[PDB]
């Protein structure tokens, strides 16, 4: 509720605060980080033309809308992110296929997985307007299906060594003892 | 008016829109008459706007035209060609020299015409009147627009550029199966 | 203005409509004066809204129009042959040319007239003016509308192509009798 | 604008019409000026709605008109026979030829005039350029138009066929008593 | 637009009419201009939706008009005489024949005019081309119709019927004090 | 369009009237281009109604006419002078015959105009064809116009009927001090 | 239509203006075409409401105009000095004679122009036909036209009257820097 | 009517726009035809209203023009370079000598234009008749407004003033990769 | 509002309101009395006024549905001359009981009677503005010579019109 912003804006402003049994939190040791898809709907809304525009003006236009001036001075900054890069997006397929990782050693499962097996997860995932989760699914869909029959009633019971690789026939992948 | 209004019911209901309006809404677009400049403005106006709503599903443009000035209909063409959704142009009634030009460019494999549909092609006019040299500065830029038209028709067509070039010399009359047998639509619609 | 409004109540009540926007509410085209390209674009439009409607439903084209050109015509013909519901064209007044064309053109068993309804028929006219050559190309091209219409009036009407042929070599009028036994109507309307 | 608006209150009041809605609503149709395509499409689209809505209460065509074309005259006439209403005809002001033909065809019993009005017939006008053929063509299509109205004449007055014949073969004026006598209408409306 | 709005408040407020609709709706009606065909409609239109309204109230019918069509006088002339309430006819500007004519024939005791209003009577014009028969027959027409004029004014203003076809047998102006004594009007406005 | 709308919060806020409407609103009312009679109804029925609204408050008259017909004028200055408020005439730009009589006849003391405005007076115009006799007759009725014009104008402006009949008996132009000494308006604005 | 609307969110939010409304509201006037009746009529009714919206804050009137009657300029110019707030003039395109003297008459220190504008004056044209007499006394009529907008313009522009005199006696154009020094207009506006 | 309505859901939805402004609500504004003083100022007004919306975001001006006045040219063209907000200029269809001028006239870096576009420059046209001195006049002042354009050509464009002035002695036409290279605009938009 | 009608609706069918708080409001013992106007300076030339028709204005939301709901349409009519007299006479007897019971007796002549009437009475407004002008007419010289002690008990007044004045006339 807007209304709530009031009480950030008494903390932000004094690094205090007043409880209801009037003991005052003292705030000037925590960081405050706040998070929001504001403004969002705009930079990635398509303008009709034949050129689009920055809309991060009206990224900043919402903000203030949402936000009232005194709440926007008592901030330290608005860090603005960007959208996910194809290379970004490697590294986030490798990054999540490290956790799988770990998580089939908690099960004594050894997993390699291709170079080029990487390449095709994050041709086959990567989607600009929702950043890194859809990597989660695509990771999740294309290695943990078979994983888990092979966990449950297949050849991964208490042994690893499994290999994923890449055709290019059709694209598919290896698994496997 | 001359105009009829339709009631649609989709969110609220009794959503009064004037028939272009409610056809527009279906991403089909009207083309008639002579091509000018306001009227062709207008279908730019409509398509980039149906791009905007959804640049993946395709825009129907219902083209019957006795031609018009070649400009506004480049500056159509060029809208249909930069947008990304494909431009299926059904040819009904008629399709003149612009008209049918208009019609040809639409999305490969999407030209359609009616069956007793006619297209007329043939070079573009225009004229000019002053001394000699601006004569001669205006018939060479006529001619460098008739080379850049047939260029086009030839892409859009698959013929020859000299096949055009022979064909269009004179107004060239095609029925609906000349015209797919000639290239410049893909097939003949007969029924639902 | 020159066109009354009227009050329906369906869901909300007093939905005020023209007229025109009132009977094709109720699935009735109205087809009045010379046909050219934008009433019979309105026409086609009205008739592809209609069929969006309730593809079942029969549509009713009321006409009554002195002619027009014929690419116009041709162009609500192939809308009513290509749509799924079946189109009941009733002449009112009189038909000419491309009016008694549009109406013969109907459902089968659904074309009717009124009993001093008026239907002419003819020869498609034209003509051009220029070189020798576009002179030929021009008339080569009318001769094969002429063919086109004469066969389409056999096919509509079961008449022998000779038949039409000699009949529309000049301007033939028809009664409402004469037209159902010419086979251009079905029957004629008479009462409630 | 030059039509004034008119206010009526029903179900949630104030309901907004112009002068000729807020009429056509109590049944009543004005026909006014020549008789052509376009307005008489609007009366047989006012005749046909006011058939929907209720089939059984009168309808008032109030007729001051100096003519017009025969065929659009038929198409009103047909249309007030089709349907199953009365149409009780009020000639005001004047009615020439085709004017007092829509007049005096009105429901049997009902057909009116006011006191001052005037009332003129005549045999139908018209003509054509061209070859003796067609010549020959519409002059028996014009004596066959002069014949029928003739016999829809002495059909609706009750005078015999010979009496129209030599009646109308000039402009022949009728006062409001004189028009009554010769059955063209049934009375004359004096005061209410 | 060049008519403006007004705003009345009733039962919701802020009824929004042009001046026109407004003072219709307190039974004033406006007679301007020539009297032709559709104008004299509209005002029978008006006339009958304040006879509607309210039979027991007066209709005021503020004239202002040099002539017009004899016909279509006639048709407000009857209209007036028809209705239950009185319609009080009121001179301002100037009447002439037609606009006279329809002036003197308010409701006895209640057709007034303005101190500098004007007024003039004639005989009616006219007028014919073509062969003698038809010449005589609308001759003998009009001399009838003129006969009418003056056998009305006779009785609406009570003066001989001899006195008005001596009077009107050319243009004779008439000051308001004129009027009054001469009986077309009852008395003259002056102020509230 | 051409006129703007704007916008006031009197009781829900938001009411958008034309700029005439909002200053019609105010009891001020505009009199530009000829006087005609459609106009000067228009006028009359905008005085009616601010009459209707409050018969105490003034009645502002702002007038920019280079002239018009005598008779609408007459009609004007005659509903000026029946309504009970005062109506207050401003000349701005300029006002010829028939727009300084209208000037003129404002309330006494409150006939105003503006420093830079122009006055121009002089006998009305007119004429006719035809007949001796007929010549005659339009003769003595524009005679009779013109001497009741002089009359009016040496009552409102308080000039002798000799002294009016010798100035305008060619055009004479007056400027705003020129006009407050004729005795034409009674001051000239300056400043708020 | 070809004025397009837009949206502004004050209290409901949505409120939909034309573009000329929409500025309006932010007391910014245009002026545009031929200065005639109507249209320098509109702009006072305009100047009339802003004053009366807030008589302290300026009001901008952006002018274009290739000039137009004299009389219209005058009931501007005294508008514009009549009324309290200041009114800016800002000379945008170009300004012929009577638009230059409506740019120079706006209030001190607030007359801009645009760094491409142009200026043009002129002595006011005119002209009669008709007999000696008339014919002198319109010459000294326009002359003295000529002898107050010759004082005005100098009184706005500090240059002497004799300067002003031989200046206008023919067409003169100015550049922006050229007026800014003449003194017709305080200073040019170059950027934000 | 022939402009096309649309709809749009921000707030409460069903927001019902014309199109023209549907696409100047997304800071796009069309120049088509001549241009002339309405249509030049109505351009303004909408550049004037996006810089008040947004003076950060650019504006698009779509050109398709075949030339206009000069001073309208020059008034948008200093309502451009005053703006805060870059104006991207995009021309369609084809810019003659004013539509050309306005179209390089955009924000460097942002002219763009459409492969088939077509570029014509040339020498401002004009006249005058009268006297000697009145010709000479109006001879100096077109000449200034040619060395202006040309300066503002050579500015805008980065070539040298004899240059252009060489080039514009006739009318020059120039593709869309010529007029590249040229710098009238700084890229060819190929496809999305 | 039509709200309003559908609630009056629901009670004329069922005559049971619900309350918010689930209690029953019971109208099985309430009799339904509702009033309408449906009536009405005369733009132009006259100031002419008398209509009544509220089957149609009623009937906008009262619909013939709705009217059948309907016990009974009862009409009222102006008031006559002689009526309006009649209830100027009850207004004074009235106050003559009200001043009586003070001990100051009041008559009115009848022309006083007649004028009160024709001031009071409005067509369009009814016997509305009766109340205020028998009020002012009447009670305030009485207020005056009674506050200031002048009229006391044994004291009276005869009300009579000043023909010229339209005054009501009084005395001790």
């Amino acid at each position: 509720h807007p209304d709530v912003f009031n009480i950030l804006l008494q903390v932000m402003d004094n690094g205090t605060l007043t409880d209801n049994n009037g003991r005052k939190a003292d705030f000037r040791n925590v960081v405050l980080v706040m998070t929001t898809n504001a403004g969002v709907r705009e930079t990635e809304r398509k303008s009709i033309g034949l050129i689009h525009q920055d809309n991060s003006t009206d990224a900043m236009e919402e903000i203030k809308k949402i936000f009232t001036p005194e709440f926007r001075n008592r901030l330290d900054n608005i860090i603005w992110f960007d959208h996910l890069s194809t290379d970004v997006i490697h590294q986030v397929v490798d990054k999540f296929i490290v956790e799988l990782q770990v998580q089939l050693d908690q099960k004594g499962v050894s997993l390699e997985v291709s170079q080029e097996a990487r390449n095709w997860l994050a041709e086959k995932g990567y989607d600009r307007a929702m950043g890194a989760r859809p990597m989660a699914r695509v990771i999740q869909d294309n290695l943990k299906k078979p994983l888990a029959n092979e966990l449950l009633f297949g050849s991964l019971v208490d042994g690893g060594q499994v290999t994923v690789a890449l055709d290019k026939e059709k694209n598919e992948l290896t698994y496997g003892f | 008016a001359l105009v009829p209004m339709v009631i649609e019911q989709t969110s609220r209901g009794e959503r009064s829109f004037d028939i272009y309006s409610r056809l527009l809404k279906e991403r089909v677009i009207f083309l008639t008459g002579q091509v000018e400049d306001h009227m062709a403005n207008l279908i730019v106006a409509q398509m980039l706007f149906l791009e905007a709503e959804n640049p993946e599903k395709d825009i129907y443009l219902y083209i019957n035209s006795p031609g018009g000035v070649i400009t506004a209909g480049m500056s159509i063409y060029d809208t249909m060609q930069f947008i990304k959704p494909d431009v299926s142009t059904i040819c009904m009634g008629q399709a003149a020299s612009m008209g049918a030009f208009l019609l040809t460019a639409g999305a490969k494999g999407k030209r359609f015409c009616l069956p007793n549909s006619r297209v007329m092609i043939h070079q573009p006019l225009g004229g000019y009147q002053g001394q000699a040299t601006d004569i001669e500065i205006h018939a060479r830029e006529i001619l460098k627009v008739k080379g850049r038209m047939n260029e086009l028709m030839a892409l859009h067509t698959g013929q020859s550029l000299e096949q055009i070039e022979r064909d269009t010399e004179r107004d060239r009359f095609l029925s609906a199966p000349e015209a797919v047998e000639y290239g410049l639509v893909d097939s003949i619609l007969t029924h639902r």
